[PDB]
RNA sequence: GUAAACUCCUGAACCCGGGACGAAACCCCCGAGGAGGGGACUGACGGUACCGGGGUAAUAGCGCCGGCCAACUCCGUGCCAGCAGCCGCGGUAAUACGGAGGGCGCGAGCGUUACCCGGAUUCACUGGGCGUAAAGGGCGUGUAGGCGGCCUGGGGCGUCCCAUGUG
RNA sequence: GGGAGCAAACCGGAUUAGAUACCCGGGUAGUCCACGCCCUAAACGAUGCGCGCUAGGUCUCUGGGUCUCCUGGGGGCCGAAGCU
């Protein structure tokens, strides 16, 4: 039935990093695509393009990875160590400017979705809105 | 929890109940003296201690230690009650306050006399 | 070479017939006060012994910190399975507030102002692999757009 | 001032009166979840035009009686049994609590 | 009430070099120089381990015994110098210095920083031409901080200040061996201070 | 333990002289009973604050010293007397009882009891859990409630920004 | 209402210091059926339900398809990552 296909995504972004995927894919969605492009856009991932699953349209999303390493395990850097869906259907959350998070000290992200259209972090409090803290990366 | 959960059922506020009933939330309970006596400790260590049951003003009648070497505390005596258990001895909550009332401090006692109410000597 | 120091030493045991045989437990950090810094923990059936080879084991697994003026460049909450510790920067003159254990390894690295947290277990010997490993994972505006970047 | 909100009729037995069922939503203080909740008002209708499953306004006013200290202001649509039944049922439940 | 006592005691302490007194702690000995180890019958036992608390504290009682200052005031001025932005650490000192007793030490008018005092509470000193009495005197910058009218001929003001002279003294302030005269021109600085003690240790200490 | 004595230096207390601000308006003439101007009265505190002169070295306690927790030795005592906030100490060799020496910590205060928050991340929104440690309902059906897929448009309740009032 | 076997309780034998038991010989309610109550359990995977996502190897039950195999639905084991 899916209850936030948001966290979802997210999840599938999380999920096939873990293992390294080139790329995976997840229903497709306005908004979605917002959250990737600025995701992106962010250097999170290398990009995407609205493929086809059977007639089923779908965004595959294409995955960034930092280079191998030394020593045991040469388990690579991730792009994305962390991402996390904050404002959940269980519970909305809303922001004033003021209250917008400074995320790992300006290393990280936040994406909201706001009455200007979605946008980072800083982007917020430089056009100087507020909205649904959708999530945060980094 | 689930966040609904939360705010339907909330979460249970804790509370303690007080250690030790002098009542009033005093932080001292006079009373008079009505058993003196002596008692065994608790299981680890040995040696018959001096205690004794008093009627407090605040109505109820407890057991109280007696601090340091010997005392002066008769059946009628009455006296000041501090507060404090004694892992010793089993039951006992309250210490009598030495040097207050028909309680006497410590005689010739030279170290942490205030603990006991015992003047500075010449 | 480096500023040594340890957390704790502890005497084990290990029952035998007739008695109980001891070992010594060693945690010991070892660090430059400049970014390197490394922790071992060595036992050997006497404690001079055991501090050296904590000492050896130390000088072993170090790390490099990227201090941000006597500060960290951001705050990381990572969990050692059991434990979990909390590091976050702060500003000059706040000195470093933490316990024990994170205390002797953010001092010998070379670290002067930072608050912390021990949540969870707090025991020493996975508080101190956990704040190894928090370490471990701290990262600066350059490590961060250079990977960003893919160039 | 003289606040005004909407809610549906849910009684119209009373003579020139009405019970009005207006919801409100917000934040909780500490979970911040978004929940509902509502309130009955008793609205002065001086000819009983205003019906059940009526969706209505109702505007603070001078006080009528014990109870009523809302003049129903306007209609806003007829017809909406639906929402009186959520609420009909809300207390037909109740019979199932007792002992 | 100040300290009172045995004071060099506190020398062979804190380990370190205590310079309250003044010929006597550069002769050969602020007590030290012939008794390094702290005072009580052991003192020159094998040292034993110091807990992280025994270096906070010490460290913080360094500073303390430094300026012979009361424990409710050192710490009414921790809190003050919390409240301030601008690093804590150096902050804290900085109110130090600007107490005005010690003013008067480190404008050589006194032998000791409580002589410096002494020589305060009885008035001998003036502040932009008013007398003052208050060791706890917040001395702003730019304070004509001058020696009494009455004070002027005196055996130890005259004694001290001729010995003062050619001296240079304190990079924030302004000796006149003239009219025995000195300004405080500002507030110190980091380095223009120097002491036996890490301020990083004394904000562990009140950390708790 | 520079601790004392001793040497020198300053001068709390005490004595003497001077001695307030707080008080300008009411009221009275000039003007007009207005605006303006001018004139005079009133101090409980108090001979107090404060200024000037003379001027004596001039109270120190209380807690603690096994680990937490800064601070160690001698003697007495022998599961006795007693200590104790928790862990625990005492049964001839106690830094834990009692005294002393010394030490540590505060200081006209020091300790004790009571109470509140903290630590307690242990009611966990921030920020906890439920295979075996406390914790999934014996299983279903279903009511209210809570929550809900992709696209287009209207409204603008939630949400957000601004100004303004209030705070 | 039914009652072959088995069998709490019960009686006897044995064992033992005792044996109100384990073993043996007997034996009733019950266990069986109808209708109606009772509503508990180590009612246990000691693991709530639904959905999506994250290596594979092998074993088996059951469907579809020209079929050293491909593709659904179950039942076990071994095990990536990961969790503990
Ligand atoms: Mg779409
Ligand atoms: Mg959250
Ligand atoms: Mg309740
Ligand atoms: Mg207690
Ligand atoms: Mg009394
Ligand atoms: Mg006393
Ligand atoms: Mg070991
Ligand atoms: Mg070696
Ligand atoms: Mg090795
Ligand atoms: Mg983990
Ligand atoms: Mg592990
Ligand atoms: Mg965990
Ligand atoms: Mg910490
Ligand atoms: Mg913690
Ligand atoms: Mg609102
Ligand atoms: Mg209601
Ligand atoms: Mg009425
Ligand atoms: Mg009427
Ligand atoms: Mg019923
Ligand atoms: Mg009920
Ligand atoms: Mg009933
Ligand atoms: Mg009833
Ligand atoms: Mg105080
Ligand atoms: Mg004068
Ligand atoms: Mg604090
Ligand atoms: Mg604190
Ligand atoms: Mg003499
Ligand atoms: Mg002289
Ligand atoms: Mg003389
Ligand atoms: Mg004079
Ligand atoms: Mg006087
Ligand atoms: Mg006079
Ligand atoms: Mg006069
Ligand atoms: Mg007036
Ligand atoms: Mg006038
Ligand atoms: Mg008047
Ligand atoms: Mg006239
Ligand atoms: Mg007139
Ligand atoms: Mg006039
Ligand atoms: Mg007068
Ligand atoms: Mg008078
Ligand atoms: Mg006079
Ligand atoms: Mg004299
Ligand atoms: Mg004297
Ligand atoms: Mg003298
Ligand atoms: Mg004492
Ligand atoms: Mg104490
Ligand atoms: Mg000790
Ligand atoms: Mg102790
Ligand atoms: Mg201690
Ligand atoms: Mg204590
Ligand atoms: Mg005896
Ligand atoms: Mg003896
Ligand atoms: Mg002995
Ligand atoms: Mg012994
Ligand atoms: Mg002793
Ligand atoms: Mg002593
Ligand atoms: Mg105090
Ligand atoms: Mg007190
Ligand atoms: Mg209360
Ligand atoms: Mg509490
Ligand atoms: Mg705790
Ligand atoms: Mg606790
Ligand atoms: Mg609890
Ligand atoms: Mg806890
Ligand atoms: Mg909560
Ligand atoms: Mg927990
Ligand atoms: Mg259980
Ligand atoms: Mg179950
Ligand atoms: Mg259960
Ligand atoms: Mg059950
Ligand atoms: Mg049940
Ligand atoms: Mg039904
Ligand atoms: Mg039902
Ligand atoms: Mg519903
Ligand atoms: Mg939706
Ligand atoms: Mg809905
Ligand atoms: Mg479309
Ligand atoms: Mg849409
Ligand atoms: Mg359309
Ligand atoms: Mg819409
Ligand atoms: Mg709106
Ligand atoms: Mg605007
Ligand atoms: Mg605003
Ligand atoms: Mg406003
Ligand atoms: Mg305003
Ligand atoms: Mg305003
Ligand atoms: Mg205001
Ligand atoms: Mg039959
Ligand atoms: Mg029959
Ligand atoms: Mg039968
Ligand atoms: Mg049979
Ligand atoms: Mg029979
Ligand atoms: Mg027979
Ligand atoms: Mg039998
Ligand atoms: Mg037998
Ligand atoms: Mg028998
Ligand atoms: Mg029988
Ligand atoms: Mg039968
Ligand atoms: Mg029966
Ligand atoms: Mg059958
Ligand atoms: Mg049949
Ligand atoms: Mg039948
Ligand atoms: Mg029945
Ligand atoms: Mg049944
Ligand atoms: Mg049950
Ligand atoms: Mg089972
Ligand atoms: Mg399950
Ligand atoms: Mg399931
Ligand atoms: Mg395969
Ligand atoms: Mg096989
Ligand atoms: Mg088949
Ligand atoms: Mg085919
Ligand atoms: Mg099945
Ligand atoms: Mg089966
Ligand atoms: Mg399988
Ligand atoms: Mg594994
Ligand atoms: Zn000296």
């Amino acid at each position: 039935m899916l209850t936030d296909p948001i966290a979802d995504m997210l999840t599938r972004i999380r999920n096939a990093t873990r293992v390294y995927k080139e790329s995976t894919d997840v229903p497709a969605s306005r908004f979605k695509e917002e959250i990737l492009r600025i995701l992106a856009r962010e250097g999170f991932i290398k990009g995407y393009e609205r493929v086809d699953v059977d007639g089923k349209p779908y965004l595959r999303v294409y995955l960034k990875y930092g280079p191998r390493r030394q020593g045991p395990d040469p388990r690579p850097e991730q792009v994305i160590h962390h991402i996390r869906r904050i404002s959940k259907p269980g519970r909305r959350v809303y922001v004033g400017v003021k209250e917008i998070p400074r995320v790992r000290r300006g290393l990280g992200i936040a994406i909201l979705s706001t009455s200007k259209g979605v946008l980072t972090d800083r982007e917020a409090r430089k056009l100087g809105v507020g909205g649904e803290l959708i999530c945060e990366v980094w | 929890p689930t966040i609904n959960q939360l705010v339907r059922k909330g979460r249970e506020k804790v509370r303690k109940k007080s250690k030790v009933p002098a009542l009033k939330g005093a932080p001292f309970r006079r009373g008079v003296c009505t058993v003196v006596r002596t008692v065994t400790p608790k299981k680890p260590n040995s040696a018959l201690r001096k205690v004794a049951k008093v009627r407090l003003t605040s109505g109820y009648e407890v057991t109280a230690y007696i601090p340091g070497e010997g005392h002066n505390l008769q059946e009628h005596s009455v006296v000041l009650i501090r507060g404090g258990r004694v892992k010793d001895l089993p039951g006992v909550r309250y210490h009598i306050v030495r040097g207050v009332y028909d309680a006497a401090g410590v005689k010739d006692r030279k170290k942490s006399r205030s603990k006991y109410g015992t003047k500075k000597p010449k | 070479d480096f500023e040594e120091k340890m957390i704790l030493i502890r005497r084990t045991a290990r029952m035998q017939a007739g008695g109980r045989r001891f070992r010594f437990g060693a945690l010991v950090v070892v660090g430059d006060r400049q970014g390197r810094v490394g922790l071992g923990f060595g036992k050997a059936p006497e404690v001079p012994l055991a501090v050296q080879k904590a000492g050896y084991y130390a000088r072993r697994n170090m790390v490099e910190v990227p201090l941000q003026n006597g500060t960290i460049p951001h705050e990381i909450e990572v969990e050692f399975g059991a434990s979990k510790i909390v590091l976050k920067p702060a500003a000059p003159g706040t000195g470093v507030i933490a316990g024990a254990v994170p205390r002797a390894i953010l001092e010998l690295a070379g670290v002067t102002d930072i608050l912390t947290k021990e949540l969870g277990s707090r025991n020493p010997i996975n508080i101190a692999y956990a704040t190894m490993e928090a370490l471990r994972q701290l990262r600066t505006k350059a490590d961060v757009e250079r990977l960003r970047k893919g160039e | 001032p003289k606040k005004v909100l909407t809610g549906v009729v849910v009684s119209d037995k009373m003579q020139k009166t009405v019970t009005v069922l207006v919801e409100r939503q917000f934040p909780h203080p500490l979970y911040g979840k978004v929940i509902k909740r509502s309130k009955k008002y008793l609205a002065h209708d001086p000819e009983e035009k205003y019906k059940l499953g009526d969706v209505v306004e109702i505007i603070e006013s001078r006080p009528i009686s014990k109870r009523k200290r809302f003049r129903v202001l306007r209609l806003v649509e007829s017809g909406r049994m639906d929402l009186v039944e959520k609420y009909l049922i809300r207390r037909q439940n109740y019979q199932s609590l007792s002992k | 009430g100040r300290y009172i006592g045995p004071v060099c005691r506190l020398c062979r302490r804190e380990g370190v070099k205590l310079y309250l007194k003044g010929e006597r702690c550069y002769s050969p000995k602020c007590a030290m120089e012939r008794r390094p180890y702290p005072p009580g019958q052991h003192g020159q036992k094998r040292a034993r381990r110091p807990s992280d608390y025994a270096v906070r504290l010490r460290e913080k009682q360094k500073l303390r015994r430094i300026y012979g200052i009361s424990e409710r005031q050192f710490r009414n001025l921790f809190e003050e110098a919390s409240k301030k932005k601008g690093v804590t650490g150096s902050v804290f000192l900085g109110l130090l210095e600007s107490r005005l007793d010690n003013v008067v030490y480190r404008l050589g008018f006194a032998v000791s920083r409580r002589q410096a005092r002494q020589l305060v509470r009885h008035g001998h000193i003036t502040v932009n031409g008013r007398r003052v009495d208050l060791p706890s005197y917040r001395v702003r910058p730019g304070d004509e901080i001058a020696v009494a009218e009455k004070s002027r001929n005196l055996e130890l003001i005259r004694q001290n200040l001729e010995a003062m002279k050619g001296r240079k003294v304190g990079p924030w302030l302004s000796l006149d061996v003239e009219g025995m005269k000195g300004k405080f021109l500002r507030l110190p600085d980091r380095e223009d201070l120097a002491l036996p003690v890490n301020e990083q240790l004394v904000i562990e200490f009140y950390s708790r």
